[PDB]
C-alpha cells in the first residue's frame, strides 16, 4: 500500500500460526524447566 | 478449439485448511523452498536418535519428591502422601508471585492432554549404607476424597493394596501404582486457567514406615528417600487440548485490575491532534491515526452524581508529546457515541472543565472552549508510548 | 482524460532487466536503489545472447475494481537502452497509446483475482537477441533485444 | 455420509479463459445452444468448398499494376520498380481525404502478420499480338536502401539476379522474386498506425526494357503490361499482429485536435440541472447523470493572465434544452477539484461572469450569483447529442 | 439432465502462484502465444551452446590480483594475502562515489547464494623469461580471525598446509585451497546491504617469497604474477539468497537524509488547487488528485517553541505551476489529521502567515485568510514534477 | 501430513449454470430432496402413458375450420382459402379487447420455434347423406404473395397442384399440403410481440366447388364441411423462440400510455414522511423507504412555458395515508438531481405552490414553505396500494 491507503491498515490485527511441518525431527533429551501451573494464575478481582 | 458446453463442478469455497487435522491428510502450501520436490533431509551424523512420543517421553523418570526419614520416626509415621496422577509435585522456594513447579516427565507431557489412564511407577531410592535397615509400606487407597485424604493410618492402609520393602542390602525398588478408577479414562488434575472442570486425583499413594529405622551407632540417624515417577507400561493418554503448564521463560502476568484507567484496546498509541468534528479542529483531542474520523474511544468514568473526574497519568514519560508532555485529561462523550479524550495544560484547567462538564455544562459552552488546548500546542505529535494508564483524579463537585 | 482503450502504461519486456530505476533522488524506489538489480539481470549480465520466453504476473492495485487488459507487441523495437523503461503514455497520437485488434492480449477481471499472469513469447525474426546492455547500432539491431513490448491498459 | 476430512485442492481464480490462446485447446463456453453436443453441421450441399489458409489466399493473382509500353521507349526505359514486398501498390485516385489502395490478396493476408518470408511471383501479361516484338529484363537486386533506389539503370542491373524474355508469339511470363535477405523473416513494410516499426522492403523489382519495342505499323505503337503479384510456393508469415490495412466500409476519420473543448470523456450525455453544492441548488449546472454528485467535469480552458473565456456551442441543434437551448456557458472550477460548466442565457451574460471570476470574483459572489441561471429554467432536461464540440471565445479582460 | 445432488468439492482459494518455487512444478499459464502447444524451439544453428549452471560459471578463471615482484624482495617479503573465499577483489580507482570492484567469475556466481563449501584454485601465472629463477610459498592458514591476520610471516605459514614453488623454466602453478573450517557450508562474506550478517572468511592464503628472485643483468629486475581464481573440482553453493552484488549499468544512489523536505509518498505529483473543506474553496491548497477529498499530505515540520518555519523549493522548475510557479508555502495542519501545504505568493506572506500560525493563530482567521492564495490564482493547474525537495526556511517568532 | 508443494488448478470462476442447454448435460442442484440418490419414480399404474414429442401433438386433428356448402354455389364458388402452415386460424367472437383464437394443435406446438418445414394435412369431413353428390377442387398454390392472393378463381388453380374429390357415398378425405419454397425451413408466420419478423405463409390452400352440390328434395340444400389440421408425416420444427400465443388463463394487458403520470418504476409503494435534506425535516415528502435518503423520485412534468401543473390522483383509495389522504401533490426538482414530490392539503395550496415554483420561486422561500404540509401531519404513515396513476391538472400561470 501507498502511504494514502495504509491509514485503513493501521492497528489492524495480524495474528500469525505455526506448526512443526512433518520434516521436523527434534534431537537430544532434555528435561523440562520449572512448569507454572495455569489454574493458579491471579484473578482479575471485581 | 472444440467448444465445452457441459456444465462446470459446483464448490464451495473455504478460507483456510484445516488447523485442527495433523496426520493422514496431504496437506497443501506455498512453499517458500525452491525445489518442489525438495525436503529437509537429515545426513547420516545428523540422525534424529529421539523417536519423540508420549511414551519415550512418559518412560522417563524425574525426581519429584525428596523424604527424609530419620531414627526416631516411630512405627505410625507418615513420610508423604502424594496424589496418584501423574501431576505429582514440587514447588521452588521461590521468591516470584507466581511460584514455579518441579513435574515428572510424565508430569508434563500428560498436562498436554485431557485424558489419562494406566500405572504409575514410583521408584523409590532409599539411600542408605547396608548398615541401614528398616521396613516401610507403600500402600495405594483407590477412591480417596480430599475429605477422607486425613484418618489415614499405615493399619486402613493395610486393607487396600499395598507394598511392604525391607530396606538391607538392596536399597531401592520400584512400586507399580495401579489404575483403579470408574472412568475408563481419567480427567486432567488442572486445567487451562479455568478453576471448575479441575478434577482431583483417582485414588492416593501412602508411605508408612512399617518397622522403624534400625541404624548402627557409627552411622547417620537419617535416610534420605528419593521418589522418582514415570509412566508406567501402560500408562496412555488421548484427548488434547491446552497444557495446564506454562514455561518459566517469562514468568510475567498482568493482572487485569479495573481501577486503572486507559484507553480502549484498539485505539492506542494515541497523541494529540485536531479533529473537525471538535470545536472546528481549533482544540486539541487524541487520535489513535492520521486519518480522519480516528479518534480514541474512551471509557466512561463512573462518576457518582454530585462529584467529577479528570485524568492525570500515573508516568509522564509515556504521554503522547506536544509542545508539552500531555500528563492531563478530560474525558467526555463526543456526541457520537463516544467518549473522547480531551488534553489540558495542568490539573487545575482539567478539574476547571471538569466542574463545567459535570457543572450542566457543555462542549460548545464559551467558558469550556477557553479550557480546551489550541491546536498550534499539537508540536511534533509523537504517540503515547503503547496504551499507558491514567489514574482518575477525583473531585466534589 | 483517458477513454476505455487507451493503455496505462506501456513497457518493453526483456530478460536483460529494465534499465535500473532508482527513481527520483525525493521519491526513490527504496528496492532498487538499494537491493541494487537482481538475481536474472545479474547472470544476463554473464552472457551475449538468449533465445526464450518470459512470464510475468503482473500484480494490480487492490482497491480498483476495473478490468485490465494486456496487450502483446511484438512488432515494436526498442530504441536504444534509453527509454528501455515503464512508460506512462499520454494522449493518443499514433496506435501506441490504444488497444489494438491483431496482437494478442488478455484481460484480467480485477474483481475475481486482481493479478494476471503472463507468457511472453519469442517472435523475432532473428537467431538470438542481444542480451547486455543496448544502445543500438544497426537500425535493425533494435529489433533484436526486447521480446516485444506489452501494454497495459485499465477500461 | 461419511465425512471427507482430507485437504482440499488449492486453486487460484482468473476471471476469463485465455484471449491469445486458438488451437490446441478446449474452450469451455456457456452455449446458447439447446442440445449441449449439438454442433452446427454442413448439409452436403452447403459443404465449405474454400480451405482457408494464408497460402490458399497468397496463391492467387490480383492486378497490382498496369504498365503502358511505347513503342519510343529507348533501350534503357523504366518501366516500373516495385518493391519485393508483398505490399506492393496500386494506389486509386479518389477523392478521399484518405485514399484508398488495391493490394493483392498476398498484400493483404501479409499485412495481418509481422514478417513475411520467401519467394514472391509476378506475373506479367504482355498484352501483344503475335506480330510485336521485343525483349525486357525482369531484374531483381537485393539490398536496395532507398538512396541507392536511384542511380539505377538496366546495366547496373544485369550484373544482379535478373531474367531476360522475349516477346514475340508467347506473350506472358511469371519472374519468381527470390528472398535475399540477412534476416530469416522479414518485418512488415508499414504497420498498424505508428510510424516507427516500419522497415522498408528488402530489395527491388526492376523491369526495363532490354530490346526496344518493333511494332508493323498495322498494328498498335503501344503495348499494356500487366504485373500480377502471388505469394510464391514458398512464401509464408508467422507471428498475427494488428493489421495495417483498414476496409473501405468505412472510411471516416476523426482528428483529435486540441483546439476545439468539450466535457471530459465518460462525462457526456449531460443536461442542465440542479446541484446541492452549487448556489445551494438555486441555479442550474451540466449533470451526466441523475444521480447526486454526478457533474460533468470540464477540462481547463488555457487563458493567458489579463484575459479571459467564455464558451459557445459550433450547433445549437446538440446543446441540452433546459427553457431554452444552452449555447452559452461558463466554465470555473467547483472546489471540488474539478472543473463545472454553469450554463448561461447569453454571450453578454456569460462574458460578464467571466469578467468577474477572472476578476478576482468568485462563485459565492452576489455581482456572480445574480447572474447564474435559477433552477426554474431547467425544463424537460434534454440531454445534450452526444458530446458536442465548443467555441471557446475569448476576450480581453 | 440427470440431477447431479452429491456434494462438491470444497477447495480454499489462493490469489497467486508460487513465485519461490522453480523445479519440479508445472507453472499455468495465460500465455500471449497463439497455439496453446507451441513452445519456442531452437533451429540448428541457434542452438545453445552454453549449458549454464554454478559450475559451469565457477570453473573458469578471472584475473583477480596483479602483485609485483621486484628482485629486492627480500626472504621475508609478503606479496599477498587475499582471502580464501570466493569474493577475491580488486578494486578500480574510479572517480565514483562509490567505488566499483572486479570480481571472479565465482566472486559473482557466489553472491548470489548464501552459503558455499569446497576448494578455490588460484592459478598463478608467475610472468617471466626462463632465465628468471626463484621459489615462493603459497600458503593456506584455517581459522585466522582478523586480528591474527597480522603477526603472521612465512616461516608460521609453514606450519600449516602451504606449497613451494620454484620458478625456472614452467612459470605456472595453480594452487588449490582447501575447505577448512567447522561448518559444512560457508555463509556469505557480504550480504544484501545489511552489515550484520556478514561472516568473514574461513581462512586466509598467503604468497610470501621463500627464495628472492635472481634475475641476469641483461633480463628484467621485476616480475609480475597473476593470480587467477576458479571455483574448484569441489566448488558448490546451496540457498539462493540477495546477490550482494549490483551491475554498474546504473551506479547512481539515493541518500535519505532526513534535512530536507517533500511530501510524503504516493502523495506527489502535486498541483495548487481548491478544496471545500478549506476556506470554502477560496483559497488555493496542493492536490495529488482532482478527485474530492485528495489533498496533498506533508510531514509535520519539526518546530522548536518559540520559532517558525516556512517552505522554499530547491528548484523553481519543478515546482507546481498555477499563474506563478509556487516556490512557496505554509504547512499547518488541516483538522483533518493531515497537514496541508498552502502555496504562497512570496516569501514574505509566507512569513507573515507562518507568524500568524505560530502566532496562536489560526486558519479561520482573518489576518490569515487574506494571506491565502485566492483560487482564480489556480491557472493551468500543471503537477509538480516528480515529488520535488522542499528547503525549509526558519525564523524566530 | 506430506506437503503438497505442486502448482494449483487454474480455474474461472461464473455465477450460474446454463440456462440454454437442456440435453446431454448433468446439471448439478442443492436438491430439497432427502436421500441424494433418489428421484421420482412411476408405480405401474402411474406410468407415464403420453410420450411427449413435437411429432405426438402434431398428428392430432384439431377442427380449425367450418364451411358452409349451399346448394346454389355455382361451379366457381370459393369455400376458403386459408395460409399453407400451421398456423391456422378460427377467431372466437368474443367481447373481449383483445380476441382469442383457436388453433389446431400443430398451430400451438408450432409457434414455439421458429422454423416448419414438410407438408400438412387437411382432413375434410364432408358432412352429407349418401344421398348428396357434388365435387370439389382442393388445390394448392406455391408462392402467393398477399397481392396475388386474390385474382384467383378455380382454373387458375387447376394450373397449379390440386386435388379433386367426388362426394357420394365416402364423405371424407384428406388432402396431403406439399412443402413447396425455395427455403429449407420456414420462419413463423407471427412472432413474440414484434411486428417485423413475422414471415407470411409459403403457399396457399384453396377449396373451390369444382361441381356444384346436387340433393336431393327431400335432403337438405345445404352441407357442412369441417376442415381439421394435422401436422404431416414429415412435418417438423427446429429453432425454439418465444411462442407468440399466450394462454386464455389471464387476457388482462396493460397499456403503457405515457399521459397518466406516476412515480419512476422501483420507486413505489410510497408514504409520506420527513426527510432531512428538505425543509430541515419540517415539513412533508414522499418516500419508498424507512432508510436515510431513500426519497421517491418523480418523472419530470412536461410544461410548456407561461404554464404550470400540480398532481391529483386518479382514486384517494390508493393514497398514501396521513391525517388525511394525499390526493394532492406538487413535483418539483430536489437539488439532488430528482424530482421529489410533495404533498398537499388540497388542490388548491398545490395550485399556489405551483404558481410559486414556476413563478421564479424556490423551494427555501417562505412564501413556498408555509404551503409546504408539517411534519407533524404524518400520521401512520401508509404506504400507497401499488404505484398509483396520477392525473395531471395543468393551469395556466
Ligand atoms: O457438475 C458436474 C458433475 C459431474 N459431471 C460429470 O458426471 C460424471 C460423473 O461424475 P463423478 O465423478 O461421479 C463425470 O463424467 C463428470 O464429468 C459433470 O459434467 N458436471
Ligand atoms: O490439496 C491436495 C492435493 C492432493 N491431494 C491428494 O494427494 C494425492 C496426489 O494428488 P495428485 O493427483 O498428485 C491424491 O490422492 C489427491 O487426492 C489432496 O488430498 N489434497
Ligand atoms: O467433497 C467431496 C469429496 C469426495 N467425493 C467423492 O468421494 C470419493 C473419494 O474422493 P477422493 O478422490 O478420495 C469420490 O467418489 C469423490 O467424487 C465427493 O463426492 N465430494
Ligand atoms: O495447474 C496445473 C495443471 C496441471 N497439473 C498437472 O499436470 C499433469 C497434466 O494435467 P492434465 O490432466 O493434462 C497432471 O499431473 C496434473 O496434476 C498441475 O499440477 N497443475
Amino acid at each position: 500500500a501507498t502511504s494514502d491507503d495504509i491509514a485503513s491498515i493501521v492497528n489492524k490485527p495480524v495474528t500469525i500460526y505455526y506448526s512443526i511441518g512433518d520434516g521436523m525431527q527434534f534431537s537430544q533429551w532434555v528435561g523440562y524447566q520449572p512448569m507454572m501451573i495455569l489454574d493458579q494464575l491471579p484473578a482479575p478481582v471485581v | 478449439n472444440p467448444s465445452y458446453q457441459q456444465s462446470p463442478r459446483h464448490f464451495v469455497p473455504t478460507g483456510m485448511h484445516s488447523l485442527a487435522l495433523g496426520t493422514n491428510l496431504v496437506e497443501p502450501l506455498h512453499a517458500l523452498r525452491l525445489d518442489a520436490a525438495g525436503t529437509t533431509q537429515h545426513p547420516v551424523g545428523c540422525a534424529p536418535d529421539e523417536d519423540m512420543t508420549v511414551s519415550s517421553i512418559a518412560s522417563r523418570y524425574g525426581l519429584i519428591r525428596r523424604v527424609q526419614w530419620k531414627k526416631d520416626h516411630a512405627k505410625g509415621s507418615l513420610l508423604l502422601q502424594l496424589d496418584a496422577d501423574p501431576f505429582v509435585e514440587q514447588r521452588i522456594e521461590g521468591t516470584n508471585p507466581i511460584s514455579l513447579y518441579w513435574f515428572a516427565p510424565v508430569g508434563v507431557v500428560s498436562s498436554m492432554f485431557m485424558q489419562w489412564r494406566g500405572s504409575l511407577e514410583y521408584r523409590f531410592d532409599i539411600i542408605a549404607s547396608q548398615f541401614h535397615t528398616g521396613r516401610l509400606i507403600v500402600g495405594y487407597v483407590p477412591g480417596l476424597t480430599a475429605s477422607l485424604q486425613l484418618q489415614m493410618d499405615y493399619m486402613k492402609l493395610k486393607s487396600s493394596s499395598y507394598v511392604v520393602f525391607d530396606l538391607q542390602e538392596s536399597n531401592s525398588f520400584t512400586f507399580e501404582v495401579p489404575y483403579v478408577s470408574y472412568r475408563p479414562w481419567w480427567v486432567r488434575k488442572y486445567g487451562g486457567n479455568y478453576l471448575p472442570s479441575s478434577t482431583d486425583a483417582p485414588s492416593t499413594l501412602f508411605m508408612y514406615v512399617q518397622v522403624p529405622l534400625i541404624p548402627m551407632e557409627a552411622v547417620s540417624d537419617t535416610i534420605d528417600i528419593n521418589v522418582y515417577v514415570r509412566g508406567g507400561s501402560s500408562f496412555e493418554v488421548c484427548v488434547p487440548v491446552q497444557p495446564s503448564l506454562g514455561l518459566n521463560w517469562n514468568t510475567d502476568f498482568i493482572l487485569r485490575n479495573d481501577e486503572e484507567y486507559r484507553a480502549k484496546t484498539g485505539y492506542a498509541p494515541y497523541y494529540a491532534g485536531v479533529w473537525h468534528s471538535f470545536n472546528n479542529s481549533n482544540s486539541l483531542v487524541f487520535r489513535w491515526g492520521s486519518a480522519s474520523d480516528q479518534i480514541a474511544q474512551w471509557p466512561t468514568i463512573s462518576v457518582p452524581r454530585g462529584e467529577l473526574a479528570f485524568l492525570r497519568i500515573k508516568d509522564g514519560k509515556q504521554a503522547a508529546v506536544g509542545t508539552q508532555p500531555w500528563r492531563t485529561m478530560v474525558v467526555w462523550p463526543s456526541g457520537h457515541g463516544y467518549n473522547i479524550g480531551i488534553p489540558t495544560y495542568n490539573a487545575e484547567r482539567a478539574r476547571q472543565l471538569a466542574q463545567h462538564l459535570y457543572g450542566g455544562g457543555s462542549l460548545t459552552d464559551e467558558k469550556a472552549k477557553q479550557l480546551f488546548v489550541p491546536a498550534n500546542q499539537q508540536g511534533p505529535g509523537k504517540v503515547s508510548n503503547g496504551n499507558p494508564v491514567w489514574e482518575v483524579m477525583r473531585a466534589p463537585l | 482524460d483517458k477513454d476505455i482503450d487507451h493503455c496505462m502504461f506501456t513497457f518493453p519486456c526483456l530478460p536483460q532487466g529494465l534499465a535500473l530505476d532508482i527513481g527520483s533522488a525525493g521519491s526513490p524506489h527504496e528496492i532498487f536503489n538499494r537491493c541494487r538489480d537482481g538475481i536474472i539481470p545479474l547472470i544476463a549480465s554473464g552472457y551475449r545472447f538468449y533465445r526464450g520466453d518470459l512470464r510475468y504476473k503482473i500484480v494490480f492495485p487492490s482497491n480498483v475494481n476495473s478490468n485490465i487488459w494486456v496487450q502483446h507487441r511484438p512488432d515494436r523495437r526498442l530504441e536504444g537502452w534509453s527509454a528501455a523503461k515503464i512508460v506512462n503514455c499520454d494522449a493518443v497520437s499514433t496506435g501506441q497509446g490504444v488497444y489494438n485488434h491483431g496482437y494478442a492480449s488478455h484481460i484480467q477481471i480485477t474483481r475475481v483475482n486482481n493479478v494476471i499472469e503472463l507468457e511472453v513469447p519469442f517472435y523475432n525474426a532473428t537467431c538470438y537477441n542481444y542480451l547486455q546492455a543496448f544502445n543500438a547500432s544497426s537500425a535493425a539491431s533494435s529489433y533484436a533485444v526486447s521480446l516485444g513490448e506489452i501494454s497495459v491498459g485499465f477500461q
